């Protein structure tokens, strides 16, 4: 599944895509986990909604950097709370 | 139109043909949710497993594979004698069926013959070879303790012993009482 | 010697592998049901004829 | 030599090869020693003969055959690179030949391997490359010239 | 200079037991072995409870040996016949998901 | 078309 | 009244017809020979030189053309000699396990219920020789369930697309969506569809 | 049928695991005397090994006599095996799994369909233990019943490399393995384990219980370790000879650390995806085995 | 010593191809990315196979 950016007046090529996986079981997600490591430009949560497993993969490494970043301080701010 | 041809005629084709002397097998019980085939080996100790129903694939018969599209022409473009109008029913006669099930029951068992005949030869018969230490002296070469090895018992004996529904004969440990010994021979 | 036709016996012919020779020996051998396995099963009266 | 046991008329050297003949630690053989069956089939498949051969000669062949054995991939799996080189969602039934013909699996470290090395030599296997996709785009038949 | 010398001398003598200088043939000339699962030739074991020698690990030269082959029955690089059936529609073939 | 009981093959791979 | 000749002796006969069916390829064939020349003799069905595949118009009907063009790739000429055999193989014991001539369906079109169709006649005119082949059956009807039924489908491939019975009788589903093949017809599963269990 | 001592079936000479080594037919256990280790800046810490899964894969109706000892070693020390989930037969262990079976499992490693002349066998009991966990090699690659490929593998290293502290703390350093080396040597090694009769060893490992169990696993646990060598060689991420004063000394770095190479090397034998998995499958139930 | 005349396709081929110069040093050749800035790039799992 492709995401759109945010903002909609922002038409431009989006930095990844999601990638939901048939999953269910938890070898089956400790198989696909271990197969991306084979992948290039590949991420995921440390949990999925749905519960059902899906992983990131960028355009580019910097793309990468910029959702990482994002994310570095989405878990800085709920540590911070937490 | 077709459906009288099928239940009201062909279906006596089917339960004479069932009663045939070589349609020997119990092919399905009407349930397919349970049903499976009864399998069967010819099978040896010394080590043959010939399989009467397997596997394998597609032969020169031309019997393996099915098409079922043959069900089109049969609903599709077959005339019966019951569509149409009258048409006179046909009773096969018994004796060519008969006789040529006859026939090839006999050219079966003079096919099998041979392999039969060889094999029968090939196991040793009904007998097995066997030592007898002595135990004392002034014996006898027929007097001793009779023994033979386990691939003889296993060959020979142990089948038998199987098909006649007694229990499998005792083990003899260091510490085996004469009247374990003659529990199990009575057993 | 008997005036047997023989041919294709103990072999399986296949349409891609063509004909396969197996051996004809089986000295001491049964009939026997067979758990779905491949295992032999114990002759029973019960079920065996 | 092994075969010259109680044949050569040379005493001496029947008596030497007698006597490692009946050490422990050697035996000659002239097989054939290890049948091995289909588990289906059940004819055999791979048997095992000791053969008069230097053991260099045994071992890469030897060698040879085990790799063929050992990949577990039949003719069967050659349906999967037809299916590569067929439109999307040709079919490829049968015939099913099983452990009965053996062959190696298509090894795609080495070919990658030989394509960038051909690539870096000879830039023009470009042009062979797209020759065989020209045919095929002309095989499919797709689009035509027209008068019109 | 006489390294490539299995043997030597195939003759008897009158006067002596063996020719001085006879050379007999090495006993790894003559021990066929075993082949290891691995497909390795090895030389019979020395004792029981003991694993072969490997015939590749020492300098010794050995002739015979067991060579695994092919029966008629496994066949390997033949040509293989194939049912190809295609597509019903261009159209309704899905050349995308995932 | 006609009735066939066996694989109808076509193609030939090599290998 | 007396007949001079020895008793048909049951047991060998049968000991003999299984030694065959294990070492003698041919057996089958013959015995279906049997059966199919009796068919031949009983008359019970000829091939009519005319088909009637079609209700009036709609061959030559322009918007039927892909139905048309289905059921003409399904409908196979007749041959007193491949019916025969079809008829006779019902009765006729199976040695080498039988499978279904396959058949590549994608099911997109409605027309490709036709194929649905071909099961069911054959599951009725032959009972027999569709329980022998019939996971080889189920492998294209799972196709035109999860095409057809997508959701039925996903509910009844989690169950399990086989199922074994246990010594109680219960049946025991798999949960695993996975190909039947006929080297399963020799063992403890069945294709999952034939159960009958709601 | 063998009978099983009140020791393993290891105890008895005809199921000697040696490796060739410096001329001899070395134990295992005098082999990785020679082994050495360089702890890295990394740790491995080991988790809990996921319970196997209670289901035995349906043994297929096999006609023929399964070769089981050789699919199993080839699949986990084999330098040329491949898809070795494909031809399936693991399940066949589960043949032997069923109580008077008429199964017997040979001293050769094969699996007959019945008791047949002139084969000795192990005890039906023993290997029907054996066979009641290790069938389950058998579903190896349904998704279902795969094993973790990566955690796992900190066993490995914690029972090869670990110091008995180590061990204990159940973290250990990533440790590089290094050993003075012949030419060839990891792949003579694995060799020398391909032929070993590692039945014995499972079916002793699945049968043993109190006592006779704990003296097995002291007095064999570097036959175990030798395996999990050949395994770890086998997912090295590299494997290194260093020059040391005119001798040179093989380095596999890193021990426990699946790196999960696919791609083929001269130095010591490869792990396709699916040996992949079969090891990890492998491995769990033996761990789980190993520790009770 | 070891040519051995190819399928005819492979004679097309070779002949496609041009004369075999192989200017090209083979020693110790590996693949490699570069950087587009002209730099050779150490391999790297996570990017190169």
């Amino acid at each position: 599944i492709p995401i759109t950016n945010s903002n909609i007046f922002d038409d431009s090529s989006t930095p990844y895509n999601v990638r939901i996986w048939h999953a269910p079981t938890m070898t089956e997600v400790n198989h696909i986990l271990a197969l991306m490591r084979k992948s290039t430009l590949v991420s995921t949560h440390s949990s999925w909604h749905w519960n059902v497993l899906h992983t990131f993969h960028y355009r580019s490494e910097s793309d990468m950097i910029d959702h990482f970043a994002a994310k570095i301080l989405e878990d800085w701010r709920q540590k911070e709370k937490l | 139109n077709i459906a009288v041809a099928h239940t009201d005629h062909l279906s006596v084709v089917y339960a004479t043909m069932s009663n045939f002397m070589l349609n020997f097998t119990n092919n399905f019980s009407g349930n397919h949710a349970t049903f499976k085939p009864d399998q069967y080996v010819i099978t040896s100790p010394e080590g043959s497993y010939k399989p009467i129903i397997e596997r394998q694939g597609e032969t020169v018969d031309g019997l393996t594979i099915i098409d079922t599209s043959i069900v089109w022409p049969i609903l599709c473009q077959c005339t019966y004698p019951l569509v149409r109008i009258m048409e006179e029913i046909v009773y096969p006669d018994p004796s060519t069926t008969l006789s040529q099930s006859l026939s090839v029951a006999q050219v079966l068992s003079k096919l099998t013959l041979p392999d039969a005949f060889i094999n029968m030869i090939l196991s040793g018969g009904d007998s097995v070879v066997m030592r007898t230490y002595q135990t004392e002296a002034d014996d006898d070469l027929d007097e001793g303790i009779r023994m033979t090895t386990y691939d003889q018992y296993l060959s020979h004996i142990r089948e038998r012993l199987h098909i006649t529904n007694v229990p499998d004969p005792i083990y003899i440990t260091g510490a085996s009482t004469p009247d374990q010994i003659a529990a199990s021979v009575q057993a | 010697i008997t005036d047997v036709d023989s041919t294709d016996y103990g072999k399986l012919t296949l349409r891609f592998l063509g004909t396969l020779t197996r051996s004809l020996k089986m000295q001491n051998a049964q009939i026997r049901r067979i758990r779905p396995d491949g295992t032999v099963l114990r002759y029973d009266d019960q079920i065996d004829i | 030599p092994a075969l010259l046991r109680d044949f050569t008329q040379v005493n001496w050297l029947n008596r030497d090869i007698t006597n490692m003949l009946q050490q422990a630690g050697t035996k000659y053989g002239l097989g054939l020693t290890e049948t091995r069956l289909d588990y289906v089939r059940l004819v055999k498949t791979i048997v095992g003969h000791a053969l008069n051969i230097d053991h260099f000669a045994a071992s890469v062949l030897n060698i040879n055959l085990r790799a063929l054995m050992e990949a577990n991939v039949t003719a069967d799996d050659r349906i999967k690179a037809l299916q590569a080189h067929s439109m999307i969602s040709t079919q490829f039934h049968g015939p099913n030949q099983g452990a009965l013909r053996p062959e190696l699996a298509f090894d795609h470290d080495h070919i990658i391997r030989c394509l960038m090395l051909a690539a870096a030599n000879y830039p023009r296997l470009e042009g062979i490359i797209v020759q065989i996709n020209t045919g095929y785009v002309a095989s499919a038949n797709v689009i035509r010239p027209v008068s019109e | 200079i006489s390294v490539a010398r299995s043997m030597r001398a195939i003759v008897n003598h009158n006067e002596v037991d063996r020719p001085r200088g006879a050379v007999a043939p090495s006993s790894y000339e003559m021990d066929t072995g075993t082949l290891s699962r691995n497909g390795d030739l090895l030389y019979s074991p020395v004792a029981n409870g003991q694993v072969g020698i490997p015939k590749l690990e020492v300098d010794h030269i050995s002739f015979s040996n067991v060579v695994s082959m092919m029966t008629a029955n496994i066949r390997t690089g033949d040509d293989m016949a194939v049912e190809r059936v295609n597509p019903d529609d261009v159209r309704a073939i899905n050349i995308r998901n995932a | 078309k006609v009735i066939f009981n066996g694989l109808d093959v076509n193609t030939e791979v090599q290998p | 009244a007396l007949r001079p000749e020895l008793a048909f002796d049951h047991d060998h006969i049968i000991r003999c017809l299984m030694l065959a069916a294990a070492n003698y390829p041919r057996l089958e064939g013959i015995i279906v020979q049997i059966n199919t020349g009796y068919v031949a003799s009983a008359n019970v069905i000829r091939p009519v030189s005319e088909k009637r595949y079609f209700p009036e118009n709609l061959e030559q009907n322009q918007s039927a053309a892909r139905l048309v063009s289905a059921v003409k790739a399904r409908a196979s000429e007749a041959d007193i000699s491949s019916i025969h055999l079809a008829i006779a193989r019902e009765v006729s014991p199976m040695f080498n396990v039988h499978e279904l001539k396959k058949i590549a369906e994608s099911f997109e079109d409605p027309s490709s219920i036709v194929v649905v169709l071909e099961f069911i006649l054959f599951a009725l005119f032959f009972p027999t020789e569709f329980n022998r082949i019939k996971g080889d059956i189920q492998n294209v009807l799972l196709l035109f369930f999860s095409r057809w039924y997508p959701v039925e489908y996903g509910i009844f491939v989690q169950r399990g697309a086989t199922y074994t019975i246990n010594a109680a009788g219960e049946f025991e589903f798999s949960g695993r969506n996975e190909k039947w093949d006929q080297a399963l017809y020799l063992s403890e599963h069945f294709p999952a569809l034939f159960s009958d269990v709601p | 049928m063998l009978q099983q001592p009140t020791g393993g079936y290891t105890t008895l000479e005809q199921f000697a695991f040696t490796i060739r080594n410096d001329g001899t037919n070395a134990t295992p256990t005098q082999f990785l005397q020679l082994l050495s280790y360089e702890a890295t800046e990394n740790e491995l810490v080991k988790k809990t090994i996921p319970t196997p899964e209670t289901h035995l894969p349906s043994a297929r109706n096999v006609p023929g006599n399964v070769y089981i000892e050789d699919a199993i070693t080839q699949a986990l020390f084999g330098i040329s095996a491949q898809n070795v989930n494909a031809h399936g037969y693991f399940s066949r262990l589960s043949a032997l799994a069923l109580p008077n079976t008429s199964a017997r499992l040979g001293l050769d490693g094969v699996i007959y369909n019945s008791e047949t002349i002139n084969i000795p066998f192990y005890d039906p009991a023993a290997v029907a233990n054996f066979a009641a966990t290790y069938a389950k090699l058998g579903n190896a690659s349904t998704p279902r019943y795969r094993a973790d490929m990566i955690d796992i593998y900190a066993h490995v290293g914690l029972e090869l490399a670990g110091t008995d502290a180590e061990r204990a703390a159940g973290v250990m350093p990533v440790k590089r393995a290094k050993f003075d080396s012949w030419e060839g040597s990891l792949i003579s090694l694995s060799r020398d384990v391909v032929n070993w009769k590692i039945l014995a060893f499972l079916i002793d490992l699945c049968s043993l219980e109190g006592e006779a169990l704990r003296a097995f696993k002291t007095r064999n646990r570097d036959v175990f370790r030798m395996m999990l060598f050949i395994m770890s060689t086998a997912v090295a991420a590299n494997v290194v000879n260093r020059k040391v004063t005119k001798r040179v000394d093989r380095v596999l770095e890193y021990i426990g650390v699946n790196s999960m190479r696919t791609a083929g090397r001269t130095a010591t034998i490869t792990y396709d995806l699916s040996r992949h998995e079969f090891a990890a499958k492998f491995l769990q139930l033996t761990f789980t085995r190993w520790n009770a």
